[PDB]
């Protein structure tokens, strides 16, 4: 069971070679979500601070990872970085994260004070799902879906 | 033109069944794991666990949100999941076109994945080939672990390209 200090090593190797150990069998990006939701809970800083490098990196092949990443923000005390994140790069997120996107702001609308969405941001979001939607590999996230789930608690928006 | 079996030991000492051709390996347990429908877990127990957890965050997000270990175990079995159905999937695929699960079906595959990797580098760690069957081929994903000594590690198995 890793110290926090192992479970940043692996998140770093991961980052840097795209696998935590080098001679594991299991599927890297399955490690890095072991490492990163383990870091998580128990050093919140540095949780989050691996999930932003996660979403700025040019070098990872884990898409599902991403959404992971995108999502522990989400949940977090940093969402506004989140909220940016997704404003400045909506044209050209993965179906993870557009998938985790979507589903936030459906159960965001039953909050009794959702955090402030910025300006053109759903308008972002939707039209990045017409631009994925056809994409095969959609309904392994359940993104057509999420995406119901979305219009229907957002009709008057639609 | 030949693949060779032999036993492998990961970063713990468990030694793994390995397929080997040039500089590229996989281990044999990975056909079951993500072709053949055989993913590990249980699926209906793991659903049961996640749709409570869904269901909890759809109602009181902000409620959810505050403890993390709420956010984690959520987000690692929708992977498990995520992993499972993607398997099945694949064991699909094949036997909608008649690929069986043999072990001269199961070796023609490997040997196939095997010939893919043997380029790879570290500027592209994904390939793809065609395997046929008697209802018709099916392109099957392949991505790859650069290893430091430059070998690949077959990572995953998908019937969509991701």
């Amino acid at each position: 069971v890793n110290s926090t200090a192992k479970d940043i090593e692996g998140l770093e190797s991961y980052l840097a070679n795209g696998y935590v150990e080098a001679n594991s069998f299991n599927d890297p990006e399955d490690d890095a979500l072991e490492c990163l939701s383990n870091l998580l809970v128990k050093d919140s800083r540095g949780g989050l601070s691996f999930c932003k490098k996660i979403l700025n990196s040019n070098n990872i092949d884990g898409v599902f990872i991403k959404g992971s990443a995108l999502n522990f923000l989400l949940l977090s005390e940093q969402w506004s970085y989140a909220f940016e994140y997704l404003t400045s790069n909506a044209d050209n997120i993965t179906l993870a994260e557009l998938e985790k996107a979507l589903f936030y702001f459906y159960c965001a609308k039953n909050e009794t004070d959702p955090y402030p969405v910025p300006e053109g941001l759903f308008k972002k979001l939707m039209k990045r799902y017409e631009e994925l939607k056809n994409d095969p590999d959609a309904k392994f996230y359940h993104l057509h879906e999420t995406y119901d789930d979305f219009s229907k608690a957002y009709p008057l928006n639609n | 033109n030949s693949f060779e079996v032999s036993s492998l030991p990961d970063a713990n000492g468990k030694n793994h069944i390995t397929a080997v051709k040039g500089d590229a390996k996989i281990p044999v347990d990975k056909i079951e794991l993500y072709m053949r429908g055989k993913a590990s877990g249980d699926l209906d127990s793991l659903q049961a666990e996640y749709n409570s957890l869904k269901d909890a965050r759809i109602s009181s997000q902000k409620e959810f949100a505050k403890d993390p270990n709420n956010a984690k175990r959520m987000e690692v079995l929708e992977k498990q999941i995520h992993n499972i159905e993607r398997s099945q999937d694949m064991a699909r695929v094949l036997e909608q076109a008649g690929i069986v699960n043999t072990a001269s079906n199961n070796s023609m595959i490997m040997d196939k994945l095997l010939d893919s990797a043997q380029g790879a580098t570290s500027a592209n760690r994904k390939t793809s080939v065609v395997v046929s069957g008697p209802n018709g081929n099916v392109r099957i994903y392949a991505t790859w672990t650069i290893l430091p000594d430059g070998t690949k590690r077959l990572s995953t198995v998908t019937g969509t390209f991701k």
